[PDB]
């Protein structure tokens, strides 16, 4: 066993009844003085390194050609001047195993952390040396972390796409289904997770040109998509991951759910395609009143009204659907469907739950389209227009397929540096650059939506780490007050940066004029309610930083009205799974699953303590499963009120609790304004 | 918790030798080299001799000492399969491939063979040591039985499966596959009966029974390596056979509720080719907060 | 001269109770008087007990002491039939016709019934008295087994046959006929093995063995009379059943090579009415025409 | 049990030791007296019937509008003047259960046999009343039978395409694979059987964008295609049928074959995807000499030579591939592979066998392309060019995808009418019309090849029926003499009609000038070998008909040289599954499987004796399984020497014969010039 492995395992060997957390630090030293420094490839100077990486097809030469070598040297020197040290063994291990650039045979390390950060910063700046240094300082301080696709692939010749998630709308036609399968394979080839809205597809037993009971429903398309994602599995490196979203009022909703039952037959079971359910407020109202609900056949509704079932408001059209004899429907028990959802989530963690009305009551771009589904991580909530892929030799009507670039603020590092504004603006600029340089030649709706919406996702990580390292319980009202203030600041500065980009470029996102940003409605709660901290401890935490007031929000509203906004969507809180290790941060705004996690790598086992875990903050690092899910819902709703897109909200459940407890948590989330629920992980 | 389920699986797997016509094997048998024919004969005799011990002693002795009418019935069924089905099947394969004089000589050789005898007598010794109303001695015999069913047969099964996976000796390979499928379930079932005894013991007694099982496995394994080289070096297969022995040793341990002893290894692809949370209704007022 | 043909006959007679659907008897069962249902349940319970011990003890122990792999294979197969097929079939019948409490009560009734306990004590005692390499103790147990197969079952068999012959309970009756068909060949086979041992003796020893057989038969007979009266008086059939058991006692004696002991009588005529493809390698000559 | 079913089951009841065959005739009468006439919709006049069928969207207005009502009435009167009577119950039952037009509620019969024949004739003639009457006389004499798609769908508005055999070339790209899946779905939606060539696809473990061990091979593509064919199942009417062809020198050939093994796992086995193997002469030579063969990685060959492995002649390329270090290959035993093919055919009848050199040594259009694969029925053998389907908003390079037009001559009816020439020419004209009226808007290469090649398949059926009713054993040399003469006349008149159509329209098929028809090579064996019958009995059979001599063939060769040929391909012998029942004929040129076949429809049993079966010809109606497969191969080769495309050739084996016998039959078929082997049906 390696020396650093033994040093890391020495953490759990208690001394005087206490964990040896400091041993972890020793491990990193070993991991660098025995493996990383020996396995790294050193050159005489930076010129030889850059030339070797360029000619050997490791780096794209275009982004490096925008800078003179003196500027690149200055950027690299700025990166190395911080003398960044990984405080935990797992941070360095995760970076050098998942994100550091290696040779073709993967026998040596070509990229250090500073090298990777410098390359990403130079790609972000697009020829601006000062901007590149700003990005270097932002990432080496670990205030901002680009998503895994962006951080791993920026400036690389053998790179994939920098966009993490893609959302596709599938129209009710064989041509559209085949095009959706093709685009899903193309985007999984690019490495991104693909989500498909199957609510427009007509249910099982519908007519294909006057011959009835002909359609296979959404389950056949689900099987096709599952095989497509199995085939396109990132060249066999990462398993192809897809998501299917169906409205709960679709007739196939049961069969949909039956794809995830552990007793499902092979002709129905789907195993590589995640499932999500979109629940309008009408379904929750029907379940609450115990009135029997009706699921609908989408094609009959489309024939009668000319629009898809998910294209209009069910809260106002459900009674018209039920009373219409030309609309076909089936009777269901909404409470039984809710119990089935809870049982399925207990068994397998599926489906994702999207509260459609919670998303669309604060959605700023309802004029473009209502949000009808979410992404594979159930945090992207954007307007999408379905595409009409016609026959060959016929022009296709290209719609809008959602796609946003992810980037997370490290809350602990951002607040320690007292740089919410600067970090938010620089992250917005980096995400705007990632969107601008993204061009996908096989997904036309994705390309058009990227060019028009200009949507980005700016997330946050290390919420629980910051709260526990500052002596604040994650479930406490003080923690929710901090989240309210911090994310109001993040939203304020993201809107300010979006408006500044719109002013400097003279262009807004497409159809911005009909948005609530243009009409000023979006700023209502910000121009009437003060989001400054209500607790003295939180206010002290925010000292040295100008917390925006109602007057600052009014000025920002006027600025947006004058100049517009460059981005249709700005903030989305992704799960941030593996890149949180490198940043020494807790995953996303979720509470920690465990204080010390035991992970098996190779034939060895390693223990990763939570960042900053110690004796004095052991009980502030409360495990998520031990927490009240209602207070976690309260925290997520408090954050969500300042996030325009959704938050990947994983439910952390105990084995003792029943499906009724899961249903109660889901209904409280819906009541509190939670937009989406990601996972039901049971301990 | 398990005997009726195993009863069902056992009786639905019932088969007879006559169902597989053997004569068409002569069309591939004639094309094998002398070393291949020699190894096959020796392996076959090894399996035959070990399976006879299991039919005459192993299964009936366990059926005798186990309490429970339903368990005795399942065990009787397994003993029947050894004596009435498996033994006749091995004899049929032999009579098809070799003349009477060759069969007698192979059995004379394998009967005198040091590595076959060592393992055969080790297993039989543990069956003979069972004492009335002593569950410890019964457990030790069950461990021996599981090791035979789930481990010791497999150095032998390798070769017929190797041919079967190549399209050679398909009729006898089909028979061997049916036999092997019976021995697999026999091993799992006896394993569950052993775990029942093991779980009734103190922690110190458990540790002592674990040491017994691992020590026995080690003795048998070291002899299997020698047995393997003795038979398979002449056809160049010993390295791959050794991987197959360890893989099956791990299955035998898992049948006894123990951890695998050997690291995971991939198996020869030719041989491979041959081979709820509590539902609680919503009570209303759960929609109001 | 006979084992191979018995082997073939036994294996070709193989069956499982699940092959016979029993829900068809539901109505003719419902229609019987309480007395009739009581006698029927108890009769089958007495049969279940006999088969339990024949499968658990009798057949395996005789198999252990009889020499020859083929003889052992037949006896092992017969043992399996006793407890894995016959004894279990009765539970299939019980589970179809009767509620759990009535089933529980009848199994409690076998434990406390003095005639059923006496006959089990006597038969199993003789099985457990067999001494290794002692042919006389083995003969005595084989006589006991023939008396169980060919005589003792028949006080029980009478009633299902009596109904079958009237077109009542015909699915249960089909099961019973299959069981009876098996016991008839089991009694003949064990009888032939007993005769082998008897024929080795001096005339003086033979005379003692006949005394043993006749004394045992009379002792079992007297107990069976009391058992028969206890079960059948409430349905009015005791005298008829007694004639049937005497008839079958003579068949048991004949299976042992002895003269009939009871005089012939007319049996109820109702009861009499109750009775991949083959693979060859390619030659170089198959590529030319 | 209905009266006609009792009269049909009375056939098996033997009177005087003989089957009551004549009782079948009575059954037909009952089937018409009790059922057909009662459930047949009758109209006061044909005008009302046509108006009702057109208005209720049963027929098409376009093809009926080309004639005056007097001409349509005259065509219908010509059809009804024959007073055609079905000779067997199964003929009428199959027509009125499969082909007769029924109401939307499927309880009444709108079309009789004469009505359907008249409608198909009017569709064929395209406005010519005399041509329509000629077609009516052709089909009511039952001399020619349009295929099931053409016969069922001609003139019907609610219909699929008239072509049901489609051959697709799949290029080695994700875009091309997705396009192939889409086209397969679209063509299965149209009701056609789709065959895909997977030899150009790179094997498992190949590089994608210079990353190693990334390709899933052709098995993942087969899984995708199998899912696509399961999804597209004719609106839930028939099981989606597809075929995949792989060259035997493709490395995936074993895994390909492993998709049909019973022991294959769920992630390996494809259930609704037929498989065929293309066997070049090089593989047969390697197996014959027992030399170990090499299966090649297609992408390495493409990188080294710039052409696909299946696009070059393996006979001259195999040694260069083996000796090339940059071509990756795996060692195999060709005899073991042949034994595996025989074993798989014994178990399941798969794969289809295509002898590439047997096809291409007589292929007339090798300049366009060599025949690389066959159809789902393994009788279509045409040149195909792969298409380069690029990314979106990029022009695709459309190639040639085979789609031939099926139609079968009834040999008994054709020869008893002494009308080989007239029937062949009229069938060629009808096939040309159906090919010209086919327009598929979702298969670009299929449409392009239909427009360019103008390939049709004119088959024959009732060969064994005709031979048995004329006292000729199917295995006799006289039967082969008759087949030789009859199919040489069929080829002669098909070529003459193609040249006449080319002269009339002034156009040939695309790239005809490079064909062997243009160079006169095709006619070589016809201008030197006389194909007149060598037996007096066969000559008397051909009495009253002019048999083309060598001088006639020379004149035809000169005519083709002067005027060209309209069809790239003319003759292909399809299995003719259900149309053989309606025509009261034996299926294809295959020998009969059973003298009397027992079928179960609903809960009723029915008995179909072979047409013309009696006590006198009971011995001549020998069953196919009892026949010597070598003599069946000889007859099929005799026919194949006059057929430009292939013949659906099913092997009929007994359970006693082993895989050595199957391999011997396959090798004798290869030796005798058999192009394709369809199925290995074991009795
Ligand atoms: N935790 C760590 N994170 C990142 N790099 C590390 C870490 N530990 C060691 N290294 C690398 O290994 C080298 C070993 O030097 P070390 O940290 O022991 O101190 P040093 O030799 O006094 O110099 P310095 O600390 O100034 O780099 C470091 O210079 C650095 O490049
Ligand atoms: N074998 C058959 N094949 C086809 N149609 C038949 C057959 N038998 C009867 N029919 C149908 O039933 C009708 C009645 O025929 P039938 O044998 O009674 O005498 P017919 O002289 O042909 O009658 P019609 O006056 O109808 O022409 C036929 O006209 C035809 O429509
Ligand atoms: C072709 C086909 C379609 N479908 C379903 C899936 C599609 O969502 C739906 C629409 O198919 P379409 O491609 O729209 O079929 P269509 O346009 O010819 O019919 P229509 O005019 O009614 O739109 O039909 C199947 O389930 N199986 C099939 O094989
Ligand atoms: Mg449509
Ligand atoms: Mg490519
Ligand atoms: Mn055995
Ligand atoms: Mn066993
Ligand atoms: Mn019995
Ligand atoms: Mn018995």
């Amino acid at each position: 066993v390696p020396k650093w492995i033994q040093l890391n395992n020495e953490i759990m060997i208690q001394k005087d009844g206490k964990f040896q957390f400091d041993k972890d630090k020793e491990a990193v030293h070993s991991y660098f003085v025995d493996y990383i420094n020996q396995n790294t490839v050193f050159f005489h100077n930076l010129k030889e390194k850059l030339d070797y990486l360029v000619e050997n097809q490791y780096y794209e030469e275009e982004f490096l050609s925008l800078y003179s070598f003196e500027d690149i040297k200055e950027v690299f020197k700025t990166a190395y001047a911080k003398k960044f040290r990984f405080p935990s063994f797992m941070s360095a291990f995760k970076f050098y195993n998942d994100y550091a650039l290696k040779t073709n045979d993967k026998k040596k390390i070509l990229e250090r952390y500073e090298d990777r950060i410098s390359i990403v910063a130079l790609f972000f700046a697009n020829g601006d040396t000062e901007k590149a240094k700003e990005y270097v300082n932002l990432m080496i301080n670990q205030e901002y972390q680009p998503s895994t696709p962006t951080f791993l692939n920026a400036g690389r010749k053998r790179r994939g796409e920098l966009v993490s998630c893609f959302l596709l709308e599938v129209n009710d036609s064989l041509n559209d289904i085949s095009r959706a399968i093709d685009i899903s394979m193309q985007l999984s080839k690019l490495g991104g997770g693909v989500s498909l809205n199957l609510s427009k597809l007509r249910a099982k037993g519908e007519a294909i040109k006057d011959v009835e009971n002909a359609t296979k429903g959404v389950v056949g398309v689900m099987k096709l998509l599952d095989n497509a994602f199995r085939y396109a599995d990132q060249m066999g490196q990462r398993q192809g991951s897809g998501a299917a979203y169906l409205n709960i009022f679709h007739r196939d909703i049961n069969d949909f759910l039956d794809t995830k039952k552990i007793s499902a037959d092979e002709d129905v079971r789907v195993k590589t395609l995640s499932i999500g359910v979109v629940i309008p407020d009408k379904f929750v109202e029907l379940a609450r009143e115990d009135k029997a609900a009706y699921v609908f056949y989408p094609h009959t509704i489309y024939k009668e009204y000319g629009q898809h079932m998910d294209e209009m408001d069910m809260n106002e059209m459900y009674d018209k659907f039920v009373d219409n004899p030309r609309v076909k429907k089936e009777k269901i028990n909404p409470r039984k469907l809710l119990e089935k959802l809870a049982m399925l989530r207990s068994e397998s963690g599926y489906p994702y739950i999207m509260f459609q009305d919670n998303v669309n009551k604060v959605h700023a771009n309802n004029h473009i389209s209502k949000v009808k589904f979410s992404n594979l991580c159930s945090e992207v909530l954007q307007a999408s227009q379905v595409s009409s892929y016609t026959d060959y030799d016929e022009e296709d009507e290209i719609g809008l397929d959602i796609s946003c670039n992810l980037g997370s603020l490290n809350i602990l590092n951002v607040m320690e540096h007292k740089s919410i504004e600067k970090t938010v603006k620089l992250a917005t600029d980096s995400l705007t650059h990632v969107s601008e340089t993204t061009d996908i030649r096989n997904a036309p709706a994705v390309r058009r939506a990227n060019k028009a919406m200009k949507s980005i996702g700016l997330g946050a990580m290390n919420l629980h780490g910051y709260l526990a390292q500052n002596g604040i319980a994650y479930e406490s009202p003080e923690a929710r007050d901090f989240a309210n203030t911090f994310f109001m600041m993040v939203n304020f500065y993201s809107i300010q940066r979006s408006a500044e980009i719109a002013k400097e470029k003279g262009e807004t996102f497409d159809q911005y004029e009909g948005s609530t940003y243009a009409t000023g409605e979006y700023f209502d709660k910000y121009v009437s309610t003060d989001f400054s901290p209500k607790y003295e401890k939180i206010a002290n935490l925010f000292e040295g930083m100008h917390i925006p007031t109602t007057e600052d929000w009014k000025k920002l509203k006027a600025f947006v009205a004058e100049h517009g906004m460059y981005h249709s969507y700005r903030l989305c809180i992704a799960p941030t799974g593996s890149i949180s290790y490198v940043q020494s941060s807790t995953a996303s705004v979720m509470p920690i699953m465990e204080r010390i996690e035991e992970r098996t790598y190779g034939n060895s086992k390693t223990y990763y303590p939570m960042p900053g875990l110690a004796s004095n903050n052991w009980f502030f690092y409360k495990e998520a499963y031990d927490m009240d899910m209602f207070k976690v819902v309260d925290m997520i709703a408090t954050i969500q009120q300042h996030i325009d897109q959704g938050i990947s909200f994983t439910l952390f459940l105990k084995d003792t609790m029943t499906t009724r407890d899961l249903n109660r948590i889901d209904l409280y989330a819906h009541h509190r304004g939670i937009k989406t629920i990601y996972y039901a992980r049971t301990k | 918790d398990f005997t009726q389920m195993f009863y069902n699986q056992n009786v639905k797997q019932f088969w007879l030798p006559e169902e597989i016509a053997l004569n068409g094997d002569l069309l591939t048998w004639k094309y094998l080299g002398k070393n291949e024919q020699d190894t096959y004969m020796k392996v076959l005799a090894g399996l035959t001799l070990l399976d006879t011990e299991q039919g005459n002693t192993g299964m009936p002795i366990v059926a005798e000492h186990v309490d429970g009418h339903q368990r005795k019935a399942v065990l009787n069924f397994m003993a029947m399969m050894e004596n009435a089905v498996h033994a006749k099947s091995y004899s049929n394969i032999f009579m098809t491939l070799a003349p009477t004089e060759t069969i007698n000589e192979v059995f004379e050789w394998v009967k005198q063979n040091k590595y076959l005898q060592k393992k055969a007598q080790m297993i039989v010794g543990l069956y003979k040591a069972i004492q009335k109303d002593d569950e410890i001695s019964l457990f030790k015999a069950m461990v021996a039985s599981v090791y035979l069913e789930s481990f010791l047969f497999y150095s032998g099964f390798y070769y017929p499966l190797y041919f079967y996976g190549q399209g050679k000796l398909m009729q006898s390979g089909e028979i061997i596959n049916l036999i092997l499928r019976d021995e697999a379930i026999h091993g799992v079932y006896v394993g569950l009966l052993a775990q029942e005894i093991y779980n009734k013991q103190t922690e110190e007694k458990k540790a002592e029974l674990r040491e017994f099982a691992i020590d026995l496995l080690n003795q048998l394994y070291e002899n299997e390596l020698e047995y393997t080289e003795d038979l398979y070096d002449q056809v160049g297969l010993s390295h791959d056979v050794k991987k197959f022995i360890r893989y099956n040793a791990n299955k035998a341990l898992m049948n006894l509720g123990f951890d695998p002893y050997f690291e995971e290894e991939d198996i020869n692809p030719i041989v491979l080719n041959g081979l709820k949370a509590t539902v609680e209704p919503l009570k209303d007022d759960d929609f109001y907060f």
